[PDB]
Formats: structure tokens, C-alpha cells, sequence
RNA sequence: GCUGGGAAGGCCCGGCGGGGAAGGUGGCUCGGGGG
RNA sequence: UGGGCCACUUUUGGUAAGCAGAACUGGCGCUGCGGGAUGAACCGAACGCCGGGUUAAGGCGCCCGAUGCCGACGCUCAUCA
RNA sequence: GGUUGGCCUCGGAUAGCCGGUCCCCCGCCGGGGUCCGGUGCGGAGUGCCCUUCGUCCUGGGAAACGGGGCGCGGCCGGAGAGGCGGCCGCCCCCUCGCCCGUCACGCACCGCACGUUCGUGGGGAACCUGGCGCUAAACCAUUCGUAGACGACCUGCUUC
């Protein structure tokens, strides 16, 4: 009945210039652009809902082809906005540019 | 084409800062970018400000350069700049920003209602205008 | 966002809007920019035809077939700014630059949409109104552009079709004005809770 | 929200004639606390409404080990025709307070979602 | 837009074919039937009056008279000659009287 | 070092690369600038080399 | 908590006063204006 | 092992040298890692396999993590900045 | 495999802008000049529009010159990449859909995720069901020699 979480978008992964740490991954949340406003959103869950060929089991639902990895907002990033993020299995690269939903739920509001 | 200007008495808006939406008056003028400025009757003490974060209103106050905040004090409730400030659109402008902001998740419905009502009702008599200004017929 | 972004050119410094324009790309977004002849450069217009110029120099001495490609077209050279910011000899760079769409003038698709700005690159703002400046199209049109007229015209024509929307836009709003005063005993019980919440001061 | 029972959890009714949400149970870790609030003071909540009786219940394989003759019997959960009890008992001392604030049962039939342009850090609830 | 006669001869017909010899010979037999009926002499107009509207620089297909020729070859040379002076009108109107 | 005579360069870079025409007919790939003022007119023809 | 037992500052038309001026108030003079 | 080489500073020959020769300490050789785009020696720091936090030197338009601060004050226009 | 409402458009200035309005000129609409407003832009992209629980009794308002047809037919605009819009005529339906109320009901699946859209998505093979339509070339082989290392290229081959 309606969108009922955030948009957000996988950046990239924890880096330095020339090493890359990718256990934890960097989200931009939109809206959000400034490091004090990123304190709603701390420690919410976070998913990457994907597709994939084969038919996986869907908690309360016949099975289909969409998939996810679960994760939680960690920390604020830097100044603008970012936050960085610890998914369940470190999210693939092909990932980079392309949606992660924040869920609202463990809420403190 | 100019029509407010940086002047002893001048009235400011602070946009930003520690003292943001205040007014203030400007008091005296130092080095290009900062001012002696004061609100005697808005809570802000007498202290040095940067041009940058002013935004200047239409007030004029009457009082001599550095005179004491008690003149400057006298001059603002004579003038009533703070009657005269919130009855400005500038002021309600703020204002109505303000309780936007706060709205809460039942105000939004019921906003969301009145106005999806008051929109109906006008586009109707939009089209209702319409069809008469249609209804011409002379060579 | 999810939905293509469109930008205008006109009134914009090179750098900063590709800057700009290179990130949001790069973070999966449709970005298409128009009008690219309209883009500024900071500095006066002939050390900026000089800079080209040295571009237009660079080639390759055996094969200047394969050596670098200097693309006269206005859209092009800003399309060639981006990639400049761009990883594009990766995967990824690559997928970001076909986000990327650049024109010169306003195509149909995008001659009846809303553009937007972006103000941390614009010239207005960004450059002090003492300095000098130079235009994209001017730029193009001396190292080897061909349709700065023709251009020039469509433009024209566009903007003569843009005025005769706009008159109709301000007669609709006119009459909406009209109908708000006539419908307004059955209006003010909405009015006052839209003034209230602080919609409609 | 109605009271917080003895294992924490919440204890709601958004009317069953106006969301069709009955008396049920729901972790205060996963609903949103907005500022619109009725007096729900000098209402009676049934002693009996506890984690005891909201618990789910169920039962399967007690004298079947092996499964080659399928147990999907009794697999409908039935309402119980004390819930139908409670929750006319409760509903009948809510909703006229929710009557009482005008467009709150319309407010309470609505859905809660996220548009567009709105953020959840710039709401106010 | 590009309109095109009734009646193209057989040597220009040659042109469109890599194999004269085994062809059917099915050029342009279904575009010079709207020549005729009413519906696609309408389209025809359509055409006409769009490449007056928007077309700044028109040319005319034409092609040699190979049968004329002491040459072997019988298949004739098509090439565009651009039309120059005068307005689009007035040339689209010089090469309507042309056709054939 | 440098070569010990000037001579100019063999042949011109203006008529690269060196094939075979990929046309047989020559196509134009330029005609005369238009211009309304003067009648209607054609400005090409195709001909035959005779001798 | 300390400090110059903070510095400034606010209110008490601060009151009896004294002195100094200028980024000179009123007035006065001159030069430009609005009925 | 008994071919060393480099840097701050002192220092001899030489016009000088990424030259030749000394003193002192450190390093490279034997050494990976962060930074200097790149690099035996510079700057930071030395290393078991990992998680979290914080830093150094260095950075924070985009490539490329980080200023998307309503940063402060000036200086500067270069037709080889 | 993505995605999880839309914005259908003045030109622009920045030591200035926007809107509205009476007189003059240009074939009944625009351009000027007065005059009146607004300008930390409120005729506001910090904006606007749409807004999804569904139905049943049942009142009041809004409307009623109204709303919906993958229903027909006609016309108009759009060429810069028109791939898109708009206006009529006929026919069939409901007086419902919008706001405030009355009234109860729907699996209320007993706290829990991938839910909610675009979407009748794109692509490729195959099957059935009806209607309207079409019956071609390319290459090789042969020939030419305006061509040529070989490929390639230029040509001819039951009609007047
Ligand atoms: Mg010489
Ligand atoms: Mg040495
Ligand atoms: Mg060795
Ligand atoms: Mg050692
Ligand atoms: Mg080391
Ligand atoms: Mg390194
Ligand atoms: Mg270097
Ligand atoms: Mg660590
Ligand atoms: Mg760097
Ligand atoms: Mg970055
Ligand atoms: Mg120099």
C-alpha cells in the first residue's frame, strides 16, 4: 500500500585510495545530505533486494526469484551524509549504483 | 536601484549562525565585513557580526552611532519594530515555514483531505470559467 | 534519484558542472544535459581557444587515425569533460558514462520537460562578475563546429513555441486566480486549514 | 495502543471496524509512536488479556512420526468466539472516543506510506 | 522524405537488382499503385506538402539512358542532382512537372 | 641529424588512404551554395568518357 | 571551583558634579531642493 | 661476510656531476605496510590470523575514501598563470 | 533483470527581477508606455499535483452545463531524434465515485523478512483460436574486363 522505506544507494565499500575493506559497505541515503541528519537512521535495517535465476523460499509466500541480503546501518560516513553499513555477506559489486531499502524497523521515534 | 543599505539603525534579519532567526540593529560598522549590531528587545546582546549572515529588512531606527543599548532599546519599542516585523509577509513567510515543518503525521492527513477537497471544487469552476470564456461568437 | 535528471547547460562552468554531473553518474542516475553550447569556461575566450588548440595538437605522429579524437561539438567536448572524471576504462566507469546523455540545443524529447540547475556550478555565483568568460558554442564553432547556425535557428524556433506555452500557462493560472475569488465561501473552510498547517500563508 | 503487557509486548486495537486490526499483540521495536494521542482513561481492558491468552497455539504430529498421509488438517486458525467477545467489549469503549476528534477514524482507516519527496528524518510524527 | 515516379523504366529498374536475370522484376510495383488510387494519392500530397514545409534542399533522382549507349551495360546510373534557386516551393513545383 | 639536402616530400597526404574507390559512379559530395535569387536549375549531369 | 576573589555589560530618567572632545545633535550661516 | 649503497649534518679533490674520497647517526641491502600519481633510500610506521575503535604522515571538486562547512581574512588575471 | 507515484517546457537578468492592469500600434491576440502589487523569490522545485483499505445502510455538503469506455469514426497540432499530444461527432453505462457524518461487515491467519508498483516489462522458441493480407531476393556457378596477386569490383544471360 505504500513504500514504507528509504531509498538509498550503494556507493561503494570502506576504502583508502588504494585498499578496499569490503566488509562494510558505504550507503547514500536520499534526503539525507548532511552528517547531523544521519542520526535517524542509525542502526536501521537495511536490504539489498535482488532477482535471480532459480526459486528461493519466501518467508510467508510461495517461492520466487527475488532474493535478498540483510544488513544494519552502522555508523555516519564523513560529512555529507553517507553512512556505512555491515551486511550479513558482504554485498557483491555488481551492486554498486543500484538500490538498497531502509527499513524503518527497529525504530526509536 | 539599490534601496536598502548597511546604515546606523538599519534592522537585520540573522539567517544563520548562533543567532538565527532574530532581529537585530545595526549599531555601528566596522572593517567592511562586520557590524556592531544589537537587539536590546530580541535577546541578542551587543557583539561584532559578519555583513554575511545579515539580511537586511525595511526598518529604520532613529539613534546615534554606538549609543548605549539603552537608546537603542528606547528607539526599537517606540518604533514597535517587533508588532511591525511579525505583521510583514517576510515574517509570515517564516512563520508559515515553521509550522510546515512541525506538522505531525495527523495534520498531514488532514491536509492532505482539505486539500484534495479545495482542489476539486476550484478546478471544477476552472473549467466552469473555461467553457464561458469559450462562449464567444462576434466578427 | 530513479528518474532522469535533466539539466541545462546555458550559464554553466564546464568543470564544475561535469564535476557534478561525473558523481551522480557514477551513483546510478540518468543524466541528461542540453543546451551545451550555452556553457561557460572562467578565463577570456582566446586562452581558452588556446588550451583547444593545444588539444588539437596533441595526435598521433605515426597514425594520427588512432591518436586522440578531438571532438568539435559542443555537447562532445562537455561529454569529453565527464569522461575525464570518469573511470571509464573500467566496467563500471563505462556503465556510468552511458548514463550520461549530452545535446546541443533541446532535442524533442526534452524541449517540453522541466530543467533543472545546479547552482554550485553556475557562472552567476561561482565567478566573480569582473572576470572574464567564454561560451561553448563560440569555442566549438572556431575549432571546427559546422552547425552553430543551424542551431542557432532551431533554438529560435523552439523559444518562439516555449513563449506561446508560457502565455497559455499564465491565462490558466490567471483564470485559477479568478476562480479562487469566485469560489470562495465553499474554499475558506479548506483555506484556514491549509493556513493554519502553514501551506498557502 | 491499549497497555504494555507483562513480556513487553504492546497491546493494540486499531478497531477491527475501522482497519480490521483486532486486539493483538506488537513489538514496540517495530511500530512508530506518532504525537496524535485519545484519552483512553476510565476504559476497563479485561483482566484476561495477557501474553497467555494471546499466545499462539497450535499442535501437530502428537501420534504421527512418519509422514506419508499428509497433516494439513486443522491448519485454519479459528477466531475463538471469546476473541469476538473482547474485542466488542473493547471497541465498544474506543470508538466513541475516536468519534469524538473529528477525521480520526477516517486518520485510522488510512495506511501510513512514504512519497516521493517526504524523508522519515524530516517528519514529524 | 523521398516520392517517387509512376512508370520507372526497366533500365533504372535494373539498378535495384543484383540479378537482373533471375528477378521477378518486383520493384516499386506496389509504390506506383498509390499513383493511382485515392488513398495514397492523398499520401502523396501529405508528402509533397511536408518536404515544402520542412525540407530546406531537395534533389531529383535521375538516371542515364543506358539503351542509348554503345555499352554493354544496360543497367542505368541513378544519382541525386541537387535542385539550387529559388525557394523550396518553387523547386518542389520544378520537379513535380520533371517526374518522368 | 638531420638529412643532408632539403627535398620536398613524395606524393601528397591530401589523397590518403591510396584504395580502391568504394564507388564506381563518383559521387558529388558538394554542390554549389543555393541561393534563391537565381532561376531553378540543375547542377549536375552524368556522362560517358568517349575518347 | 578559580580569575583582576573575572572583564565588560543590564536596570536604577544614577544622582551632586567636573573635564574632554568629534566619525558634530539641535541651532546658526552658506550652497542645492519639495507648496 | 670481508664488492656496498643512500639521506640530514660536518667535510676533501673537482667548474660540476645520479663524480671520487672521509666523519656521525639512521636507513636500504635483509623490509612488507599508509602517504609522496609513479620510484631500493623521502615522510609516517615496521609485519602472526581476524573483529571493533582511534590515529600518524598525508589528504577531503571528480577520478578517489573524506569539507555537499551558508569556514575566516587578504593577495593574484597570466595571448608560456 | 532493474524499479517500488507524477511534474506536460517562458526567455532570461544577477549594480536587478516577477505578476497584473488602462491607453498607443500590429490582424479578435501580441509589443510598448503609464499605473498597481510582490521581491530573502509564496503565481515559491525549501514548490506543486495525485494520494490506494474495500464495500453495506445512511444524512449533509461539492457537483449535477458531470464521470468511465485497451467502444467506434472524423479532424487538428507536433520534423531537431516528429514515435507524442489535443479537439469534436455517435453509442453504451452509473448518478457511484470528492469532503464531513450514520452504519456494520470482510480470514481478525493468533508480534516478525523478500510485502507495496512500473507490469498486460524485455527477449526467444512452440501450441491453439479468428480475420485481413504477400508470393521475393542474396550468394555460388557462368559471363564481362571500365577491375584484378587471391578475394573483392564493373557487367550480360527467351521482351519491343
Ligand atoms: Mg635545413
Ligand atoms: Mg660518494
Ligand atoms: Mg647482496
Ligand atoms: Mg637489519
Ligand atoms: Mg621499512
Ligand atoms: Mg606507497
Ligand atoms: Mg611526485
Ligand atoms: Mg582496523
Ligand atoms: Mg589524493
Ligand atoms: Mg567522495
Ligand atoms: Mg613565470
Amino acid at each position: 500500500s505504500g513504500r514504507l522505506w528509504s531509498k538509498a544507494i550503494f556507493a561503494g565499500y570502506k576504502r583508502g585510495l588504494r585498499n578496499q575493506r569490503e566488509h562494510t559497505a558505504l550507503l547514500k541515503i536520499e534526503g539525507v545530505y548532511a552528517r547531523d541528519e544521519t542520526e535517524f537512521y542509525l542502526g536501521k535495517r537495511c536490504a539489498y533486494v535482488y532477482k535471480a535465476k532459480n526459486n528461493t523460499v519466501t518467508p510467508g509466500g510461495k517461492p520466487n526469484k527475488t532474493r535478498v541480503i540483510w544488513g544494519k546501518v552502522t555508523r555516519a560516513h564523513g560529512n555529507s551524509g553517507m553512512v556505512r553499513a555491515k551486511f550479513r555477506s558482504n554485498l557483491p559489486a555488481k551492486a554498486i549504483g543500484h538500490r538498497i531499502r531502509v527499513m524503518l524497523y527497529p525504530s526509536r521515534i | 536601484v539599490f534601496r536598502r543599505f548597511v546604515e546606523v539603525g538599519r534592522v537585520a534579519y540573522v539567517s544563520f549562525g548562533p543567532h538565527a532567526g532574530k532581529l537585530v540593529a545595526i549599531v555601528d560598522v566596522i572593517d567592511q565585513n562586520r557590524a556592531l549590531v544589537d537587539g536590546p528587545c530580541t535577546q541578542v546582546r551587543r557583539q561584532a557580526m559578519p555583513f554575511k549572515c545579515m539580511q537586511l529588512t525595511d526598518f529604520i531606527l532613529k539613534f546615534p552611532h554606538s549609543a548605549h543599548q539603552k537608546y537603542v532599546r528606547q528607539a526599537w519599542q517606540k518604533a514597535d519594530i517587533n508588532t511591525k516585523w511579525a505583521a510583514t509577509r517576510w515574517a509570515k513567510k517564516i512563520e508559515a515555514r515553521e509550522r510546515k515543518a512541525k506538522m505531525t503525521d495527523f495534520d498531514r492527513f488532514k491536509v492532505m483531505k482539505a486539500k484534495k477537497m479545495r482542489n476539486r471544487i476550484i478546478k471544477n469552476e476552472v473549467k466552469k470559467l473555461q467553457k464561458a470564456a469559450l462562449l464567444k461568437a462576434s466578427p | 534519484e530513479v528518474q532522469v535528471l535533466v539539466l541545462d547547460g546555458r550559464g554553466h562552468l564546464l568543470g564544475r558542472l561535469a564535476a557534478i554531473v561525473a558523481k551522480q553518474v557514477l551513483l546510478g542516475r540518468k543524466v541528461v544535459v542540453v543546451r551545451c553550447e550555452g556553457i561557460n569556461i572562467s578565463g577570456n575566450f582566446y586562452r581558452n581557444k588556446l588550451k583547444y588548440l593545444a588539444f588539437l595538437r596533441k595526435r598521433m605522429n605515426t597514425n594520427p587515425s588512432r591518436g586522440p579524437y578531438h571532438f568539435r561539438a559542443p555537447s562532445r567536448i562537455f561529454w569529453r569533460t565527464v569522461r575525464g572524471m570518469l573511470p571509464h576504462k573500467t566496467k563500471r566507469g563505462q556503465a556510468a558514462l552511458d548514463r550520461l546523455k549530452v545535446f546541443d540545443g533541446i532535442p524533442p524529447p526534452y524541449d517540453k520537460k522541466k530543467r533543472m540547475v545546479v547552482p554550485a556550478a553556475l557562472k552567476v555565483v561561482r565567478l566573480k562578475p569582473t572576470r572574464k568568460f567564454a561560451y561553448l558554442g563560440r569555442l566549438a564553432h572556431e575549432v571546427g563546429w559546422k552547425y552553430q547556425a543551424v542551431t542557432a535557428t532551431l533554438e529560435e524556433k523552439r523559444k518562439e513555441k516555449a513563449k506561446i506555452h508560457y502565455r497559455k500557462k499564465k491565462q490558466l493560472m490567471r483564470l485559477r486566480k479568478q476562480a479562487e475569488k469566485n469560489v470562495e465561501k465553499k474554499i475558506d473552510k479548506y483555506t484556514e486549514v491549509l493556513k493554519t498547517h502553514g501551506l498557502l500563508v | 495502543f491499549l497497555k504494555q503487557l507483562a513480556s513487553g509486548l504492546l497491546l493494540v486495537t486499531g478497531p477491527l471496524v475501522l482497519n480490521r486490526v483486532p486486539l493483538r499483540r506488537t513489538h514496540q521495536k517495530f511500530v512508530i509512536a506518532t504525537s496524535t494521542k485519545i484519552d483512553i482513561s476510565n476504559v476497563k481492558i479485561p483482566k484476561h488479556l495477557t501474553d497467555a491468552y494471546f499466545k499462539k497455539k497450535k499442535l501437530r504430529k502428537p501420534r504421527h512420526q512418519e509422514g506419508e498421509i499428509f497433516d494439513t488438517e486443522k491448519e485454519k486458525y479459528e477466531i475463538t468466539e471469546q476473541r469476538k467477545i473482547d474485542q466488542k467489549a473493547v471497541d465498544s469503549q474506543i470508538l466513541p472516543k475516536i468519534k469524538a476528534i473529528p477525521q480520526l477514524q477516517g486518520y485510522l482507516r488510512s495506511v501510513f506510506a512514504l512519497t516521493n519527496g517526504i524523508y522519515p528524518h524530516k517528519l514529524v510524527f | 522524405k523521398t516520392v517517387f515516379a509512376e512508370h520507372i523504366s526497366d533500365e533504372c529498374k535494373r539498378r535495384f537488382y543484383k540479378n537482373w536475370h533471375k528477378s521477378k522484376k518486383k520493384a516499386f510495383t506496389k509504390y506506383c499503385k498509390k499513383w493511382q488510387d485515392e488513398d495514397g494519392k492523398k499520401q502523396l500530397e501529405k508528402d509533397f506538402s511536408s518536404m515544402k514545409k520542412y525540407c530546406q534542399v531537395i534533389r531529383v533522382i535521375a538516371h542515364t539512358q543506358m539503351r542509348l549507349l554503345p555499352l554493354r551495360q544496360k543497367k542505368a546510373h541513378l544519382m541525386e542532382i541537387q535542385v539550387n534557386g529559388g525557394t523550396v516551393a518553387e523547386k518542389l513545383d520544378w520537379a513535380r512537372e520533371r517526374l518522368e | 641529424s638531420h638529412r643532408k639536402f632539403s627535398a620536398p616530400r613524395h606524393g601528397s597526404l591530401g589523397f590518403l588512404p591510396r584504395k580502391r574507390s568504394s564507388r564506381h559512379r563518383g559521387k558529388v559530395k558538394s554542390f554549389p551554395k543555393d541561393d534563391p535569387s537565381k532561376p531553378v536549375h540543375l547542377t549536375a549531369f552524368l556522362g560517358y568518357k568517349a575518347g
